[PDB]
């Protein structure tokens, strides 16, 4: 059975405070006795601004019932710093919170505040945990954003070595090997290879990156992630589209990779984004009529869901 | 008007090609294709003149959706505890959906809605997700509360707007405590930093006339740096040490692309020198239209590349298309018409796939197989409105708003927290009030651009881009706080 907190000697001194949203509020929620009791005493704890171990226990009980309660998460982090608690132990508790599927914006932000305050000399253990935590959800948006922050924050402090960057690309390359359609891993590769401030921009790196992109397209010619990465790559580095066209034309119905002698099975032609490449390549050659003809075919035959958009692109050329 | 918006029933439905390369993304994509295509095969084409015998009828079940939302004015089961910090969102999802569905509340219920939200207003500034004696203020409930007060409140002593006007200084001070030097905002004390907070803050600041130069510094740079190589926008950008450069922190996503486009659009109204920092509008429009699914997936929108279509992105991605379209129009004009997405297919997804099965609980949902909820009900209907009504930002309407604006009327100017944080003089502050007010009321529904798939009984009311409340709510609300009549 449940023992109310008014029947506990450890809380006999505390007068609970009731929730005050008026005598007849809209969108009320039918709380359990356990959840209402904990928030009643939390309202009192926060009123007296008590920083204690029982307040710490109370915050954990509350966030186990509602992991999205941002006020209680704010008070909990204020409790950990005031009482000089073990932030490493709190990370072990956060590991259990993900095991038992207690997740939200607030749990992920709490973990970030912990790593920020711990400020470890080497955050390799946290990087490894993030990699492993992607097993149930390889595309968890909060996790990928947290990984971006971890590398960005600790590289600002100078604590990401060259070997750490190198193994991170190894891990990212493996993620795209398991599922080349993981657009989150493509975005991570863009950070590692292009956008991060310490990235190398040389002639070999541009060739290496272009080889990886074309091979990824030839493996999965209908993968939108690879096509968008290609268009962003050429645009970001102001590279022309015409030289690469021999590798793209087989999809529209030279020392860079090429498609297979017959294309892989289940590869119907033409690939709509390959046509968009051809049309933009025509525009690069200042050939507006040829570009308008490709947009017209995209609008009326090959990408009819975007018929209005491809028609708008056709009208620009004329 | 349907020349370049073909129905999904008129197009061949074929799966995403595999290229003989199985993966987990393809497994889930093929499973949801079957789930959506089966329901379309069971449903009569809404563009048919006589409903087919044996198929389900796809008409908008507005009364079922009204009863689904009705439970919010009585009680919510215990499983709603996960939303106990988002109750202003439960209010907004309800009162805005009812506005879209054409269902009015009586004055007693509106008074309850106003009174409940005022119990969420903290004297130190801003709204929380619940009673002020239990929850600290937060940028996201602040937006939802302000918009809900615009929908359910009025200008009387019991209307709630008067209390909002009295709280303008404290809310502003709360906004400034949230501000970071790089231009980002924490959503609350010790909270996360993303473009949802920027969007929510800029909307409320625009509506309540509390925008200052110190509030906006670097805000345009934070948002602009969220644009990824795909064309859409990520949740945040990181400042490398004022900062030497800013880098996006994740994928382009429909939700954050909506907040970023809306934030940037709101900033273009501000008359500051070389502000806001530019974005790649062409790439944002391209990314938007690319997220509309194929006919086999009902023509709904997905939130990011190689993920699944979801009815809630009809508002997030579809509702961003008019904003991205206007930014593209401005850029083409600065260097010197068919719809930009399939307005018909999006309505078909809403009517066929996003509605709960008939005779059940009502409400709208993410996908077949998912329970409906208040969040997907509001955003499906908000996106449907965008598809039904052609929205555009009219420069002539904005010009007409400038001609009728009264700069001599207004609430007290807010006191900036830093000595030089306000506007330079009254001429510059009143010029800012006029531009921000005039552009906020610049969205129009184009005459003759209406497309109501399935018949006029499917028509819902017109929502406003950027703000996502009815124009008939937006005008008297913002006029109150700018003292315009
Ligand atoms: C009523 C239950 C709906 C769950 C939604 C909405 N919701 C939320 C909660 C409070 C306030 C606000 Cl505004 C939103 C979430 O936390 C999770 N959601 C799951 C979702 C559905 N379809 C896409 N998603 C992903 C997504 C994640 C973050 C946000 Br924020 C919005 C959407
Ligand atoms: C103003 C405001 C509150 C905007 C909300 C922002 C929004 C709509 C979405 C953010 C979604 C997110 C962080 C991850 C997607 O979750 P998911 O993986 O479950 O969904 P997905 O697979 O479709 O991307
Ligand atoms: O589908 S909705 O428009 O939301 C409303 C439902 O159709 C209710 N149907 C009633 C059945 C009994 C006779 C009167 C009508
Ligand atoms: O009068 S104010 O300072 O504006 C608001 C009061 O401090 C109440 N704050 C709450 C107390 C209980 C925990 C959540 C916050
Ligand atoms: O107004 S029109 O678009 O020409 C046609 C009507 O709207 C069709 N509405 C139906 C009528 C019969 C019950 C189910 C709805
Ligand atoms: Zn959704």
């Amino acid at each position: 059975t449940y023992i109310p907190m008014s029947q506990r000697r450890s809380w006999a001194d505390v007068k609970p405070i009731m929730q005050d949203d008026g005598p007849n509020p809209v969108v009320p929620i039918m709380y359990s006795e356990e959840y209402k009791d904990a928030m009643d005493y939390f309202r009192a704890i926060a009123a007296k601004e008590e920083k204690s171990e029982r307040a710490l226990e109370l915050t954990e009980i509350i966030v186990r019932m509602n992991p999205a309660h941002y006020t209680v998460w704010q008070y909990r982090f204020s409790l950990l710093t005031s009482l000089n608690k073990s932030l490493e132990d709190e990370l072990r508790l956060m590991n259990e919170f993900a095991v038992q599927n207690l997740k939200s914006y607030q749990v992920w932000h709490h973990r970030l505040l912990l790593l920020d305050r711990i400020s470890p000399q080497d955050p390799v253990s946290e990087i490894e945990y993030i990699h492993g935590s992607l097993l149930p959800d390889p595309k968890n948006y909060h996790t990928w954003a947290y990984l971006h922050w971890l590398y960005s924050h600790f590289s600002t402090l100078g604590r990401i070595s060259e070997a750490q960057w190198g193994s991170e690309l190894d891990w990212c390359n493996e993620m795209l090997r398991v599922d080349g359609r993981n657009n989150s891993a493509w975005g991570w590769r863009w950070y590692l290879r292009v956008s991060r401030p310490g990235a190398e921009t040389s002639s070999r790196s541009l060739q290496d990156e272009l080889i990886y992109i074309l091979k990824s397209i030839h493996l999965i010619p209908h993968n939108v992630s690879a096509w968008n990465y290609l268009r962003g790559f050429l645009k970001h580095f102001s590279l022309p589209l015409v030289p690469i066209l021999p590798a793209i034309l087989p999809y529209t119905a030279f020392g860079f990779p090429m498609p297979s002698d017959p294309l892989p099975e289940d590869t119907p032609l033409p690939v709509p984004l390959a046509l968009e490449y051809l049309a933009d390549s025509f525009i690069e050659q200042n050939r507006v009529d040829d570009a308008a003809k490709v947009f017209e075919k995209l609008s009326s035959e090959y990408d009819q869901m975007r018929a209005g958009y491809w028609e708008f692109r056709r009208r620009e050329c004329a | 008007a349907t020349e370049f918006t073909p129905s999904v029933y008129s197009l061949v439905s074929k799966p995403l090609p595999s290229n003989s390369r199985p993966s987990a993304t393809l497994d889930e994509q093929a499973e949801t294709e079957d789930l959506i295509s089966q329901l379309f095969d069971l449903t009569a084409d809404p563009n048919a003149l006589v409903s087919e015998h044996g198929k389900r009828y796809s008409g908008l079940r507005k009364q079922e959706h009204t009863q689904f939302l009705a439970s919010s004015f009585f009680q919510l089961p215990g499983k709603f505890v996960s939303l106990d910090a988002s109750r202003p969102w439960l209010v907004f999802w309800t009162v805005h959906s009812l506005d879209l569905l054409g269902v009015a509340l009586d004055q007693g219920t509106k008074d309850r809605v106003v009174s409940t939200l005022l119990h969420f207003l903290s004297p130190k500034g801003g709204f929380g997700g619940g009673p002020a004696n239990s929850q600290i203020p937060h940028l996201l409930p602040t937006y939802a509360s302000v918009c809900s007060l615009a929908i359910a409140g009025n200008d009387s002593s019991t209307g709630g707007w008067k209390d909002l006007a009295a709280a303008r200084q404290s809310i502003y001070e709360f906004f400034m405590r949230c501000k970071r030097p790089d231009g980002g905002f924490v959503v609350c004390e010790g909270g996360e930093v993303d473009v949802r907070g920027t969007y929510c803050l800029l909307v409320v600041a625009t509506l309540l006339d509390i925008i200052t130069p110190e509030l906006l510094h670097n805000v345009d740079k934070f948002v602009s740096a969220c644009q990824t190589y795909e064309g859409g926008f990520a949740c945040a950008s990181f400042p490398f040490p004022e900062p030497s450069c800013r880098v996006s922190m994740a994928e382009a996503h429909g939700g954050y692309t909506s907040c970023s486009l809306n934030s940037h659009f709101l900033l273009t109204s501000v008359p500051l020198p070389s502000f806001p920092l530019s974005i790649d509008a062409n790439a944002a429009l391209r990314w938007t239209v690319l997220q509309q699914g194929e006919p086999i997936e009902g023509g709904g929108f997905r939130g990011r590349t190689n993920k699944l279509v979801d009815g809630c992105y009809s508002w997030w991605v579809g509702g961003g298309a008019p904003v991205a379209e206007e930014l593209v129009r401005r850029e083409k004009s600065r260097k010197v018409i068919p719809p930009i997405f399939n307005r018909v297919a999006l309505q078909e997804f809403t009517l066929v796939a996003a509605q709960q099965d008939p005779g059940s609980t009502g409400g709208l949902r993410d996908k077949p197989g998912k329970r409906p909820d208040q969040y997907h009900t509001c955003n499906n209907l908000s996106g449907l409105s965008i598809a039904q009504h052609k929205m555009s930002h009219s420069p002539s309407t904005v010009s007409s708003n400038r001609l009728k604006f009264d700069a001599s009327k207004g609430l007290p100017a807010v006191k900036p927290v830093a000595p030089g944080g306000g506007w330079k003089n009254e001429d510059e502050r009143q010029n800012a009030r006029r531009e921000i007010w005039a552009n906020a009321l610049g969205w129009i529904e184009e005459e003759g651009g209406e497309i109501i798939v399935g018949g006029k009984d499917n028509r819902i009311n017109t929502t406003t881009p950027v703000f996502n409340i009815l124009g008939l709510r937006l005008k008297p609300f913002i006029n109150y706080f700018y003292c315009q009549e």
